[PDB]
């Protein structure tokens, strides 16, 4: 996996030269194992990346602000990356160009509420079936 | 461990081939401060009677410790500064200056926000003695991390504190330990079953 | 240092004193009896993995 | 006044072995007897009961021939028998009253002043107890209108003795139902409680309707205590209330969840007992 | 006066002085000396004026959910900082329960809801529902069966 | 306990015939008690078989002694007595949990009470605690 | 009149209602609740009011033609659940 490593470290670090480095001197591996079409897509999500961890560490940052931090090269590229990773779902956040600047969702106490109950079902169904399947499978020879 | 086994020895040291006394005191708080909580530390070595009685004679140590423990935290970064030089010299501990920087930067934020819900930049900063772009990178980096449980608002900078409620937090863990066994389950049912 | 059930607000500027809701023993119990029960199925996959 | 009113198995009993051997002998659309019982506060205790002869007109409505001295020469030896239960009232078993119910009544209040009326229904129901009482009061109406001597209902109840508790217990051993909680059991008893519900509502409508269309006047209690119960129903979809309701439905799910979970772990561990006392009865039979 | 402060609702101090001052402290029907005009006339004065707000406090407390500070000053005739220190005075003694959200002045009566108490409520509003429903059915069937009887 | 009897004439006893015929297994399956035996049972008097004749109608006035209400069907526990009876059974059932691992490591390893009791409380946990679940339901459909 | 989903009546809506401007709907609902004519409470912070009762009174043949309305849809409501419950739990059912 260290090819793989240095490509996540290039991903995180969020340095183009870096990833280009690690994907000219690993190419080998990848005919390989075979991700070429995804070690590409992979340069679309490592904007993305940077745009999924800025959603993650903050609140209510503006889009300049965005921008200046993911390196971009303008508010408004910023602005439409933005809103395509709240269309995939990658970040799931609002926005507001207005005053410019990115709202996030307002988290909510997730107790008062089905995700639990949920959650709960799921587990709970999934123990009821193993119960049955062993009470099935239990044999007596003769 | 360390902590432990320091903490444990600290009253009987009698290795003098392997470091002075104050070396090892020195090793003790430094280790003390990164592995134990705020009332372990408080019964263990601010009230400690022998690692006092040292800490008069080492007076940087002494600095660092109750800067820490005073929640006097422009102190405090001093004195981390001056112990991650210290302790990068250190051959011991030569292997850890930067992960032990870190996580003692990480405990003094996490203790600044354990007694705030909505703490502005400009006042940790104030508190901390640094700008408002150096908090603003350290907080986002940290939170990014997952090692503090505050969210940043910069267009107007507030530093909002959402810490999990206690129900919260254990149906979280009830979540994921439930997780973990019942994938043991799953295992060994499907294991067995055939 | 947990004196009293507040949380400062450096916003608005205030003290938000509060009363902390008693932790929820059903739950603790319950994470107990989870990790009794996980050392069970360790248990039983030392006798079954290992006698069949 | 009467606020309850308890009636016995051996009463329940009586009345319905009454009204056989009367509609076995002839045919007749009611049976006529005496309730014997105690008082302790206003809580009459209906313990025993004994037919008298009685037939009526059933076109006329307003003749009929209860028999006195058998009443008194039947109470005068249940006296002897036992003597802590004086005449508490009386029952008859038609489904519906009549206009010599309050006749009836008044004959029977020279016996007992607080008489009370006990139609034991022998049409076995579903839904209520066989039971229904009714005191016979006749004071000026607040209301205002004009006043006529009619009877007003009594809660009633089925209670018994620990000797007849015994003797019940015994003839209802075979189609008893369990004296605990089986999921099933309290499932059934849930949705018999919809069902009820759903009949006492069904009640009420038709009542209103009838009301309402005019075929009867409005009583006023009736009104008032629908008025009550209208105010009394909750609101569901408060948030406070809906969170608080989210909060208790997710601690009763994580019981249910550990509960689930530890029973699957059982249930493992008695199957991998089984294949391993199966492996060793094949390999001791193959050796 | 004595009717006034047995009923259960609010009498304010400034129409009670209005009404009964003269009749009280002036005399007409003597003047009882309580209430005189003397050191220990004028401190009884202040205290009545307190028990007075103690009875406005009370009915507000069973009869107020969340009453507003710029309310309660102009209703118990008192600045807004001493109605404050009044009803911090009893929150102190523990007489009167009430959180003063002083940042927006949103006194509250209110006691802290648990989840167990309001689904409690919840159930007996159900209970007694249900309990009714019976009684009007019963009493539904009697009227019927009286008055289509005739 | 409840017995009937008749009385065997001094005659035919002496005689060596039997107090009563046998021409039917209808009868026997009664076992005589030993009360009745050492006062002489069948030396006097013998014990006829007691049948009960339960009419359908009889049976259900009977079941409307003990005959829950609907009220009684719908209603639902106390929450705050529910919350305390699940915390006080699952401690119970931690407890009971730690027995039964180690009851199972050293069977284990050498090669129940603590199973069976786990069992119960599992048991009434999940039938009480679904109950109550699905009366709340009810009542939030139903009352709106 | 107002049903309990939304009995939170408001001082607006009480003084379009008898004439009387907002600064003494606070005392006419003190009023109320002493004589015991309602039962409730009053947050003048949110300036409205929460009804949780009424003293009953007699009514009319359309105020009880509502009631009847308002029966059926209780009825339909319970029989729907009933049905619900009673065909979910068919394989249970004692």
């Amino acid at each position: 996996l260290m090819p793989y490593f240095l490509l996540t470290q290039a991903v995180r670090t969020g340095n183009l030269a870096k990833f280009n480095q690690v994907l000219d001197q690993f190419g080998e591996k990848f005919q390989a194992d075979g991700t070429y079409t995804l070690i590409i897509r992979l340069r679309h999500n490592v904007i993305k990346t940077g745009v999924r961890m800025i959603s993650l560490s903050y609140s209510r940052i503006s889009l300049a602000d965005i921008a200046q931090k993911l390196q971009l090269d303008s508010p408004e590229d910023a602005e439409f990356i933005v809103a395509k990773a709240i269309r995939d779902g990658v970040i799931e956040a609002s926005i507001n160009h207005e005053k410019g600047y990115v709202q996030s969702k307002e988290m909510i106490d997730i107790y008062s509420t089905r995700e639990p109950q949920l959650a709960f079902h799921q587990r709970i169904s999934f123990c009821l079936d193993i119960h049955n399947m062993s009470v099935k499978a239990m044999r007596f020879p003769p | 461990q360390a902590a432990e086994l320091f903490l444990d020895t600290v009253s009987t040291f009698t290795s003098y081939e392997l470091m002075d006394y104050k070396t090892f005191v020195t090793y003790t708080v430094y280790v003390s401060m990164i592995a134990l909580e705020r009332p372990d530390l408080r019964e263990k070595v601010i009230k400690g009677a022998e690692i006092l009685e040292v800490l008069h004679s080492l007076p940087a140590v002494r600095q660092y410790l109750f800067s820490l423990y005073e929640c006097r935290y422009s102190v405090f970064f001093q004195s981390l500064a001056v112990v991650e030089q210290e302790m990068k010299k250190d051959w011991l501990f030569a292997p850890h200056y930067r992960y032990y920087v870190r996580e003692m930067r990480i405990h003094a934020y996490s203790q600044l926000l354990e007694s705030y819900r909505s703490l502005t930049l400009g006042y940790m900063a104030e508190a901390f003695g640094v700008g408002v772009e150096f908090i603003d990178q350290e907080l986002s980096r940290f939170i990014a991390a997952g090692r503090l449980h505050c969210k940043i608002d910069k267009v107007n900078e507030i530093v909002e504190t959402n810490r999990p409620d206690s129900k919260n937090w254990q149906y979280q863990e009830t979540i994921k330990k439930g997780d973990l066994l019942l994938n043991r389950v799953q295992k060994l049912s499907r294991v067995i079953n055939m | 240092d947990k004196k009293f059930h507040g949380i400062l607000d450096q916003g608005e500027g205030v003290l938000i004193i509060f009363d902390e809701p008693p932790v929820d023993k059903t739950y603790e119990a319950a994470l107990e009896t989870i990790q009794n029960m996980s050392k069970v199925v360790d248990s039983l996959y030392n006798k079954a993995k290992k006698l069949t | 006044a009467v606020q309850k009113v308890v009636v016995h198995p051996l009463v329940l009993l009586s009345v319905v072995d009454h009204f056989n051997r009367i509609g076995k002998v002839g045919n007749q659309k009611r049976v006529v007897g005496v309730l014997l019982g105690s008082w302790q506060k206003k809580v009459l205790d209906v313990s025993n009961s004994f037919a008298v002869p009685f037939d009526e007109d059933d076109k006329d409505d307003s003749v009929w021939f209860l028999d006195h001295d058998y009443l008194e020469n039947m109470y005068g030896m249940f006296k002897k028998v036992n003597a802590r239960e004086r005449i508490v009232g009386w029952y008859h078993t038609g489904p519906k009253l009549h206009k010599n119910d309050i006749a009836i009544n008044e004959l029977m209040k020279r016996y007992c002043p607080n008489s009370v009326l006990v139609i034991i229904d022998v049409k076995p129901k579903d839904l209520g107890l066989p039971t229904e009482a009714y005191i016979s009061v006749e004071e000026v109406h607040d209301d205002g209108t004009p006043t006529s001597k009619t009877f007003e209902h009594v809660t009633s109840e089925i209670g018994a003795e620990e000797a007849e508790e015994v003797g019940v217990e015994h003839l209802l051993r075979d189609i008893k139902d369990t004296t605990v909680g089986t999921l099933s059991q309290r499932i059934t008893n849930q949705v018999h409680g919809l069902k009820g519900l759903n009949s006492k509502l069904l009640d009420i409508r038709s009542y209103l309707e009838k009301v309402a269309t005019g075929k009867l006047p409005i009583n006023h209690q009736i009104i008032y205590q629908l008025q009550d119960v209208f105010n009394l129903l909750p609101d569901v979809s408060l948030q406070e209330f809906v969170k608080a309701f989210y909060l208790k439905t997710n601690d009763q799910m994580v019981v249910v969840y550990l509960a689930s979970l530890i029973r699957s772990v059982v249930a493992l561990h008695n199957l991998i007992n089984n294949k391993i006392a199966n492996r060793d009865a094949e390999k001791k039979e193959g050796q | 006066l004595l009717k006034l402060f047995t009923t259960m609702e609010l009498m304010r101090w400034s129409t009670l002085v209005e009404d009964y001052g003269m009749e009280l402290r002036k005399g007409s029907s003597p003047a009882t000396d309580v209430f005189g005009s003397t050191e220990e006339g004028e401190k009884r004065w202040k205290d009545l004026k307190n028990r007075v707000v103690e009875h406005n406090i009370r009915i507000m407390a069973k009869y107020y959910t969340r009453i507003t500070m710029k309310r309660m000053a102009q209703l118990l005739d008192l600045s807004v900082d001493e109605s404050e220190a009044f009803l911090s005075n009893l929150v102190v003694n523990k007489t009167i329960f009430a959180k003063v959200d002083r940042l927006a002045g949103i006194i509250n009566f209110q006691r802290p809801k648990d989840p167990n108490n309001l689904l409690n409520d919840w159930s007996q509003k159900l209970n007694s529902l249900m309990s009714l429903v019976n009684k009007t059915t019963h009493l539904i069937a009697k009227e019927e069966m009286i008055h289509n009887l005739q | 306990v409840i017995d009937a009897f008749r009385l065997i004439n001094a005659n035919m006893m002496v005689l060596g015939h039997e107090p009563r015929q046998t021409t039917s297994n209808l009868g026997h399956l009664n076992k005589p008690s030993i009360q009745a035996l050492i006062h002489g049972l069948n030396r006097h008097y013998y014990s006829i078989t007691i049948n009960y004749r339960k009419n359908e109608l009889e049976q259900k006035m009977l079941l409307n002694l003990h005959k829950k209400s609907w009220m009684e069907g719908l209603t639902l526990q106390d929450y705050s007595e529910h919350c305390k009876h699940n915390e006080s059974v699952v401690k119970e059932m931690l407890e009971l949990a730690k027995n039964y691992n180690k009851a199972v490591e050293e069977e284990d390893k050498m090669t129940q009470d603590p199973k069976r009791h786990l069992e119960e409380h599992v048991d009434v946990l999940m039938t009480s605690n679904i109950v109550q679940c699905l009366a709340a339901m009810l009542d939030t459909v139903v009352f709106k | 009149t107002r049903p309990a989903n939304h009995r939170q009546l408001t001082f607006e809506e009480i003084a379009k209602s008898a004439k009387i401007t907002v600064n003494e709907v606070e005392l006419l609902v003190m009023k109320a609740l002493s004589v015991g004519l309602v039962k409730g409470s009053i947050d003048e912070v949110d300036k409205r009011v929460h009804m949780t009762w009424v003293q009953p009174r007699v009514l009319d043949l359309q105020q009880i033609k509502g009631m009847k309305d308002r029966l059926e849809f209780w009825c339909t409501d319970v029989k729907s659940m009933e049905m619900l419950v009673e065909h979910q739990a068919h394989d249970i059912l004692t």
